[PDB]
């Protein structure tokens, strides 16, 4: 079997906001590493553009 | 029911890349006279003509033509498969001289379409969706063929056989593996879509060009 | 007296299609002799406005089936260039069962045809037209492709088409086998070499059609009375038939009947007045009727007690629940097995549907399961409401309306048949225990 002798190995904890997180570990004397939320851009999306006259966004098949 | 015929090639001694097939001059003419008729941009569009043409040339599509007319045409093979495959009238295997289809839905099936497929069965002695020894003869089930008003019908090689009767297709398949060609139609004195008898519309002559044009024209 | 209101006799002088059973020549000279090909350049002249205008007033209704008003849908394409050419596609794939006009249009009078092109695309600002004919029609396509030539050498069509100063040519293309390339996006698709199969709307084909560019997908009926319409006038087509339901029609009577036909006649006809006057009457006498299918194989059918008084336009039949698409009447009489001829419309669907999307694909293909064990009557009388309930699973939920040409008939098999599927079911209860 597979044995730990870390006991917060299994620690998760959530939060509403990145502040909250930081004070949080903050209070509790952790030191921490930040990480930017990452959110998928905006996209430009065209039905019509699969068969454009003159681009090449037009699709070989359906 | 169930098509039964699949739709994943299998390479097979009469059936793989290697298989011999080429266009001739002259279908290579009216391959050039199909690509000119769609703008330049656009040449996949005459995937449909090009490959019916390999067809009318071999009898049948080996995977070797559908590459062919792929490399002529530039377009991947992938596409021209699946054009070959969506295409119910593309023959991706062998079939008979004569290849005949028997409309069998509900309006040719009301005027008794089963005593033409069943006179067939027993003329060529062989099961729907099978070719005979010989080979002159193939038969299958189509659905419907546009001429519902002369019903139960036949096509045999584009060719259409109407107002059928059990004698009649007898007759037919007779002087076809005669080596005839029997007269395409109506075979009940009606040669067209008018009724059976009397002509219940369109007696009086036609009139002229300018019968009923309006003023200030 | 104005404003009639009984039709369905009108003689010859009144008729478009004069050469419908090929008794005259449908060659250049046949097609002048009657009337075909007549004061083309003053039409011309006139403008793509005042087409529209004559196809507005006209009262023209699709006759591809869904019956759309004809002047709006070409007016959609009085836009000015933005550089894309311009295309008229017209539709001759003719995949409905029971229907079989088209191709007498196309085999016996291809010049009014090939006129109705050259107005059409003269009046939506066309660069060409492209005919889809029927793969199947090969002897039709070839009279079509001969006629074209003698309109080329006539300089009817081509560079300079007749005196106006208009290019335009006529391209045929064949299909191979195929019924949902009847369809307007998958016959585009088709044209430019992919699979038959539909694409969504919008964008419409106007604005993105046959090679991106715009196009109009118009029924060979439709652009074959156009020239008519416009050497006559539209108040001419307007006198026929019913308000928003001008015109003649051609009609195609097929099934349980004497003398099974194609005729020319005005809308509003009454449909026993047609069936006994046009097909010899049913096969049996009228008491032998069993249903009707008036509008092909998509159209739910009607039973007896209906086609008594129902007249023959699409407003009569949509509120009889039937609708009128292409026309074809369809006889069944009392010897016919409805419920056989309803699971043999199913099959064919299922045979036909391009598989795309997901309620059709899997849809038409479980309600022809379902119809194939209620021909024996396997099935428990709950299912047929489960059946109808699949069936509005489908209808309004498709890329196209292959779905809901497929929904309807069992929707009108369960609403006028219900007792013979449910005595079916108990008599194969009884017989096996
Ligand atoms: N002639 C034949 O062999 C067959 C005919 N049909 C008939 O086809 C009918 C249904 O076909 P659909 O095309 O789906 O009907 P639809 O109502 O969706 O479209 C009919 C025409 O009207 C145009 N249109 C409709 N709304 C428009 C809008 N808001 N803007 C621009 N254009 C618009 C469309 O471009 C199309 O060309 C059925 O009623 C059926 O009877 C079906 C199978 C075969
Ligand atoms: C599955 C399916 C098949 C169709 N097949 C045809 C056809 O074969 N011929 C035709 O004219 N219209 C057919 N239509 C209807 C077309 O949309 C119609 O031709 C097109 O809208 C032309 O409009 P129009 O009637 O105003 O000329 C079909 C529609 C569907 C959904
Ligand atoms: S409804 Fe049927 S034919 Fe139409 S796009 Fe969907 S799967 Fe294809
Ligand atoms: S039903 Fe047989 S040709 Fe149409």
């Amino acid at each position: 079997w597979s044995s730990t002798a870390d006991p917060l190995s299994n620690l998760v904890l959530t939060f509403s906001t990145k502040e909250d997180a930081v004070a949080f570990a903050e209070k509790n004397g952790w030191s921490f590493d930040v990480e930017e939320r990452k959110v998928p851009k905006p996209k430009s999306k065209s039905y019509g553009a699969n068969f454009s006259w003159n681009k090449r966004t037009r699709v070989s098949t359906k | 029911g169930a098509g039964g015929a699949l739709f994943v090639h299998r390479d097979t001694p009469e059936n793989n890349p290697d298989t011999p097939f080429d266009f001739t001059p002259e279908n290579y003419k009216r391959i050039e006279a199909i690509v000119k008729n769609y703008p330049e941009g656009h040449k996949a569009a005459a995937v449909l003509p090009v490959l019916d043409l390999a067809q009318r040339q071999n009898g049948w599509l080996p995977i070797s033509a559908m590459n062919k007319v792929a490399e002529i045409l530039q377009v991947p093979p992938m596409r021209v498969y699946e054009v070959a495959t969506f295409y119910t009238m593309y023959n991706r295997k062998p079939v008979g001289k004569y290849h005949i289809q028997v409309c069998t839905t509900t309006p040719c099936m009301l005027r008794n379409s089963d005593s033409i497929l069943e006179a067939i069965q027993k003329k060529l002695g062989i099961k729907v969706g099978e070719t005979t020894p010989d080979k002159l003869f193939t038969l299958i089930e189509v659905e419907c063929l546009g001429a519902c008003v002369n019903a139960p019908m036949v096509q045999i090689n584009d060719n259409y056989y109407e107002d059928l009767t059990p004698k009649d297709i007898e007759e037919i398949i007779d002087e076809l593996k005669a080596g005839k060609i029997p007269k395409p139609g109506p075979r009940s004195g009606r040669f067209s879509c008018e009724p059976a008898g009397g002509l219940t519309s369109l007696t009086e002559p036609p009139k002229g060009p300018g019968f009923g044009v309006q003023a200030g024209l | 007296a104005p404003k009639k209101t009984s039709f369905g006799s009108l003689k010859d002088e009144d008729r478009i299609f004069t050469n419908l059973y090929g008794r005259h020549d449908w060659r250049l000279k046949g097609a002048q002799s009657r009337g075909d090909w007549y004061k083309t350049k003053e039409i011309l002249l006139k403008g793509p406005d005042w087409i529209l205008g004559e196809v507005k007033t006209s009262g023209l209704r699709g006759r591809g089936g869904a019956g759309f008003p004809t002047g709006l849908k070409w007016s959609f394409m009085n836009k000015p260039s933005d550089g894309r050419p311009k295309y008229l596609v017209v539709n001759a794939d003719e995949g409905e069962p029971g229907t079989c006009k088209d191709r007498e249009i196309i085999r016996h009078d291809p010049h009014k045809l090939v006129e109705g092109c050259l107005v059409g695309g003269r009046a939506m600002g066309a660069r060409a037209a492209y005919i889809y004919i029927r793969g199947e029609f090969y002897n039709e396509a070839s009279n079509l492709q001969v006629a074209i030539r003698e309109a080329y050498e006539a300089g009817l069509i081509g560079k300079n088409a007749c005196g106006s100063g208009y290019d335009f040519d006529v391209f045929v293309v064949r299909g191979a086998g195929a019924y949902i390339c009847g369809e307007e996006t998958a016959l585009i698709e088709s044209i430019e070499g992919k699979q038959g199969k539909p694409r969504l709307k919008p964008p419409f084909p106007a604005d993105v059609g046959v090679f991106g560019c715009p196009t109009t997908v118009a029924n060979v009926e439709t652009v074959a009375v156009s020239p008519t319409i416009c050497r006559r006038g539209g108040a001419w087509f307007a006198s026929f038939g019913r308000e928003r339901n001008s015109g003649t029609k051609l009609f195609n009577i097929s099934g349980h009947v004497n003398h099974p036909c194609t005729v020319e006649e005005e809308m509003s006809v009454p449909l026993k007045e047609l069936i006994e006057k046009h097909a010899g009457g049913v096969i049996g006498g009228w008491d032998n009727l069993l249903a009707v299918i008036p509008g092909g194989s998509s159209t739910p059918l009607i039973p007896k007690s209906v086609c008594e008084t129902v007249l023959m336009d699409f407003d009569a039949l949509v509120q009889a629940q039937t609708g009128l698409g292409t026309a074809a009447v369809i006889v069944m009489d009392r010897s016919t097995d409805i419920v056989k001829a309803i699971a043999r419309l199913i099959e064919f669907y299922k045979h036909e549907s391009c598989g795309q999307c997901t309620p059709c694909r899997e849809g038409v293909d479980w309600m022809n399961k379902v119809m194939a064990r209620f021909v024996k009557g396997d099935a428990r009388p709950a299912e047929i409401d489960s059946l109808w309930e699949i069936s509005k699973q489908i209808e309004g939920h498709t890329i196209c309306a292959l779905g809901d040409g497929a929904a309807w008939p069992v929707q009108g098999l369960i609403r006028h048949f219900r007792p013979e599927l449910e005595e079916r079911m108990q008599q194969f209860a009884l017989q096996h225990q």
